């Protein structure tokens, strides 16, 4: 039922975002036989766990799911004890914790807060991971918001060693509210999605997690830059044209005045 | 490509 | 499994939450992911009766041009409804948003002066302002006090542009001779999909007082309080969305770090966070 | 009035004034007013403490320099009142305010108390006729022959993106960013400092301006120049010493494709092109990717061109035809278009009367204006 | 330049130093008798002390008004006709053009460092210009250490004992392969 399955996803599509798991959950019902197949198109926000060994907030995602576990990135084990589970490796789990170093130290930079999860897995001649990151807008204020990122970035590392092929691709959620005097509530959800590929020389002085931070960086400030400018403004033109602060025979009169420099201007070429 | 060796010798096995 | 009346539960819970100027083809996939018309009906009648009451849309009525708005207040409850101008009741039907059957229906008409006093002015007013503004004003007895209703809507839908929007604004007002009471709700409600997703959902509260001296000088005070009241909520909106970036959307992520330089990715991997020291 | 228009494009770095209906301006001067900052102890010093035009270029460093607009915002108010009678002036348009209409050209989307103090000082301490404000963009179309298209302005405070369709600039898709050729200065004076020469006086930074006038780049491949040394490339300075410039020359100018070089939380000038082009409806983007016009100074750096063509490229949707005009006139070209829009009969329709002003006030100027 | 400045003043008071090493007594001058008046104007405006020093050679000199205009010149280049920024103006100015967010906390965390800060009234000079510079209702702490001197060589110390000093310094084998590369980067 492939166009059934294309009705729900731009259904949900269609649907407010801060709902997306609710209605998910109950859309479920209508259909199941896709269900798995919609929450792999599906793009949900994430889920906070406490790693209890070392006392840490994890994110969990559907790469590092194993059947009903969560593996953690710290401890290196599942929340609910399997005996049987897929660790990454020897080599890729320490290319996994240092990102997770170097991605709390860049979370705790651009976010000042929130949580982090790095999770690796192989791949054919290479290695791909997910990069997660959450930051729920704090209570101090009153803005009240949510910001989710999934960066997905697979490495294909050339033969030689030294180079190697990276393709993100990011999708970030999220989430503002704000209740002022005059603005009395806004309410701005989103969701957007992006990709770019890039080869970059692979050395001591620019190993691999360098190049994923800086990829991730980029198309995290390009998103954050589209969001806040085009995405934003559009709505704020839209509201703009859904009612006019200035009267209309001001507005047709300073349109006659245009329409004579314009064909004035036409005449003279 | 050794995950989708695996699927095709279980294949050519069997 | 799922229970039927479960199944039509969701369905109303999808309808009557979907955005403005996009209900046709939300419908479209609801019956697509019911393959039930039959057993869909019985309750999507009242999810479609919700979802057009609540979203004021506006119907064309073709012998008198008049272009009512649909809301609660002027129900009559045979499927019909009474538009105010002119006095026509005439059926609604929500599946295809169509009016049918324009009949005089005899109100008492002791409010008639009031309530055309605020149309003409109201009218003025939401064709001066507006781009498209189609409005109503409504007159009833609520726990028998006067009051009279107005209602504005406004809606741009361009799916080709891949964006609708709607501003709908319900304002009370009490008929009282030493002082009368305005209560003003307003919904914004834009959706912008244009290779990505943005949901903007606005409602402001307002309350305010007049005097109940002359009608037509309470409705021109009236639609002075309109004025200002909607004037200001939009700049408000707009000065909201300037400082975005600067204070809002901060909270969040920021768009540089706080040492206001790129990230040095080498140095945070070889070298350590360098707070050891204390 | 029949009397003849003055258009007037006060500009941050580089104040252009003229008679309109002349195909160039003839009477353009830096914007910054001059004070002496030694001790005068002859009899027969140069009389006057305030010095501005060529006067302040001869004298140059005798001078402490200071300047009235910064990012296309005035500071100073009294220097900007200074140099506007200074345009009056006998050496330069020798005439009277009272008998000449003035068409002034005026930075987008600035701040409401900047238009209205301009109109104040325009109607109250000159007595002029009539007053037009007016923008810095949707002239310099008017100037290509054009009434559609993007146009680039970057000039010494400000760099501003302006999509324009049939005339009326679209209010809503105007993009801005404050780095602009001066950052770029200051940027240059903060490298030549890492290569051993300081600058740091006032005077000093006008032959940091004229470094980086004369002799800067943009590289093709950000990264590939920057790994690669580049051959030390000798200036002369007006004393008649040399400096060698070296790497500055092309990690300055990065400065307006990278504003993180200065740590500004602004997007760079082919992020600020791209997004006004497409904050505008897709049936006009496609028109608008073509019709792409550079204006102002900073667009004049060795190999501008080339390199926002590629970025706009890297940037831009796949499959759409960009295509970059580059003016030679591009310093003066805002100043033509509003000599051309001075021109026409119309204008005599645009201005605002003193009586107006008095009777209204800043209500009648800025529903006057677009 | 403070002692170069307090030259010249001796000069316009009469007492004259030429030789490179009689400026090492100009400078020991500078150190043991020079201080900064809190209020420029109202020291300048006043009848001096004329505190007497006393030469290497056994001959004394009588300093007044240069005691304290001579270390003025931190707090005012344009004595000597340099159109830079003071020492107070670098400060507040280093503190303004960082974060907006990181201003309140760089003004309640200054450290003063080096041998010119030891001036006599230095400190409480130095809070009060920046007070006069700084927005209201933000606390400034202004830290003096007693090792001032030697902060930054203590803290060379305290970062080469550590073991992540291995990792941040440029090995002899990677400059000979590298240059002036290796430091570039290993630096920044
Ligand atoms: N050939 C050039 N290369 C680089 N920059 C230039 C060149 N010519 C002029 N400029 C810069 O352009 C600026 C003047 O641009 P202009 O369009 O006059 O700005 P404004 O509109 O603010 O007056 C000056 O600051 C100058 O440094
Ligand atoms: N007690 C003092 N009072 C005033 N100036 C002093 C004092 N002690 C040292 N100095 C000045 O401080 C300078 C040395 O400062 P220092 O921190 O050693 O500088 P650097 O960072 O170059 O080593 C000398 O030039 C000396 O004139
Ligand atoms: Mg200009």
């Amino acid at each position: 039922s492939d166009q059934q399955l294309d009705c729900a996803l731009d259904l949900m599509r269609r649907l407010p975002p801060q709902q997306i798991e609710k209605n998910l959950s109950d859309l479920i019902d209508l259909v199941p036989s896709l269900c798995e197949d919609l929450l792999s198109s599906v793009d949900q926000p994430l889920k906070i766990a406490r790693d209890k060994v070392v006392g840490k907030d994890y994110l969990l995602c559907d790469y590092n799911r194993d059947g009903d576990s969560y593996r953690s990135p710290w401890s290196n084990k599942y929340d609910p004890p399997l005996e049987d589970g897929a660790m990454p490796s020897a080599r890729l789990r320490k290319l996994e914790v240092e990102a997770n170093n170097a991605f709390d130290q860049y979370r705790d930079l651009y976010f000042e807060g929130g949580v982090s999860s790095v999770y690796l897995w192989d791949l054919d001649h290479g290695f791909a991971g997910v990069i997660l990151i959450k930051k729920a807008g704090d209570g101090s204020k009153k803005i009240k918001g949510c910001w989710d990122s999934i960066h997905v970035v697979e490495v294909q590392e050339k033969s030689s060693g030294r180079t190697a092929h990276y393709k993100l691709t990011s999708t970030v959620m999220l989430w503002l509210q704000t209740n002022k005097s005059g603005s009395g509530t806004m309410n701005l959800g989103g969701s957007l999605t992006r990709q770019m590929e890039k080869d970059e020389t692979v050395s001591d002085c620019s190993p691999h997690i360098a190049n994923i931070g800086r990829l991730v960086e980029d198309m995290e400030n390009k998103i954050r830059s589209t969001l806040n400018e085009i995405y934003f403004g559009k709505t704020k033109d839209i509201v703009n044209g859904l009612r006019s602060v200035q009267t209309f025979a001001d507005k047709s009169k300073q349109e006659a005045l245009k329409n004579d420099l314009v064909e004035a201007l036409k005449r003279k070429q | 490509e050794g995950v989708l060796a695996s699927f095709f010798n279980s294949l050519l096995s069997k | 499994r799922v229970s039927d009346e479960e199944k039509v539960r969701i369905a109303a819970k999808f309808i009557t939450h979907a955005p403005p100027g996009e209900f046709n083809e939300v419908f479209n996939d609801v019956r697509l992911l019911l393959n039930n018309d039959n057993l869909l009906r019985e309750g999507a009648a009242h999810a479609f009766a919700q979802y057009n009451m609540d979203q004021f849309t506006p119907v064309k009525i073709e012998g008198y041009e008049d272009q009512v708005l649909i809301t609660e207040h002027g129900d009559l409850g045979n499927s019909r409804f009474l538009d105010p101008r002119n006095k026509i009741s005439f059926k609604f039907d929500h599946l295809r948003k169509e009016a049918s059957d324009p009949q005089p229906e005899e109100v008492d008409g002791s409010l008639k002066s009031w309530r055309e006093s605020c149309d003409s002015a109201l009218r003025a007013y939401v064709k001066d302002h507006y781009s498209n503004g189609f409005c109503t004003v409504y007159a009833k007895n609520i726990d028998g006090q006067q009051t009279i209703i107005a209602c504005i809507e406004s809606h741009q839908f361009q799916p080709k542009n891949f964006w609708n929007g709607r501003w709908r604004s319900e304002w009370k007002f009490t008929i009282t001779p030493p002082t009368a009471q305005v209560v003003g709700v307003l919904k914004i409600q834009v959706h912008y999909y244009e290779d990505g997703n943005v949901q903007l959902v606005s409602h402001k509260d307002v309350q305010d007082s007049v005097t109940v001296s002359n009608e037509a000088q309470t409705a021109k005070e009236f639609i002075k309080i309109i004025e200002h009241a909607e004037n200001e909520y939009q700049t408000a909106i707009s000065e909201n969305y300037q400082t975005m970036s600067d204070t809002t959307f901060k909270a969040l992520r920021r768009q540089l770090p706080v040492t206001r330089t790129k990230i040095d990715w080498n140095k945070i991997l070889s070298y350590k966070i360098g707070k050891e020291m204390q | 009035i029949a009397n003849q228009p003055v258009v007037i494009d006060n500009g941050s770095g580089v104040i252009k004034a003229g008679f309109a209906g002349d195909q160039i301006p003839k009477y353009c001067f830096p914007n910054y007013v001059g004070r002496p900052k030694h001790v005068r102890v002859m009899a027969g010093a140069l009389e006057g403490d305030i010095f501005i035009g060529p006067k302040a270029e001869e004298h140059r460093g005798l001078l402490s320099i200071r300047y009235p607009m910064e990012h296309g915002i005035v500071k100073d108010w009294n220097d900007m009142e200074r140099i506007w009678q200074y345009v009056y002036s006998k050496d330069q348009l020798q005439t009277f305010s009272e008998e000449h209409p003035v068409l002034l050209t005026e930075a987008p989307l600035n701040p409401r108390k900047n238009r209205e103090r301009a109109a104040e000082v325009f109607f109250e301490t000159f007595n002029v006729p009539a007053l037009f404000i007016s923008m810095q963009a949707v002239l310099s179309l008017y100037a290509t022959g054009r009434t559609t298209g993007v146009v680039l302005d970057s000039g010494d405070g400000v760099t501003h993106a302006v999509p324009i369709y049939e005339g009326f600039a679209m209010p809503h898709s105007i993009m801005r960013i404050d780095i602009a050729g001066r950052d770029v200065s200051r940027f240059l004076r903060l490298y030549l400092r890492k290569e051993g020469y300081d600058f740091h006086s006032s005077s000093e930074f006008e032959i940091v301006k004229a470094i980086k006038e004369r002799a800067c780049y943009l590289s093709i491949n950000p990264q590939k120049d920057e790994t690669l040394e580049t051959e030390k490339a000798q200036y002369y300075l007006p004393d008649g010493s040399t400096i060698e410039i070296g790497p500055s020359r092309f990690r300055a100018p990065e400065l307006l494709f990278r504003p993180d070089l200065i740590g500004e939380e602004s997007e760079g000038i082919h992020e600020v092109l791209v997004f006004a082009i497409q904050k505008s409806d897709m049936d006009l983007r496609r028109t608008l990717f073509s019709n792409i016009v550079l204006s102002g100074g900073s667009t004049l750096f060795k190999g501008f061109g080339d390199r926002l063509l590629s970025e706009v490229k890297k940037l831009a949707p796949k499959d759409v035809k960009i295509r970059i005009s580059a003016p030679q006139e591009r310093l003066y070209s805002t100043w033509i278009g509003g000599s051309i829009l001075a021109s026409l009969d119309t204008f005599k329709k645009m201005w605002v009367s003193k009586k107006e002003y008095e009777e209204d006030g800043a209500r009648s100027i800025h529903r006057k204006t677009f």
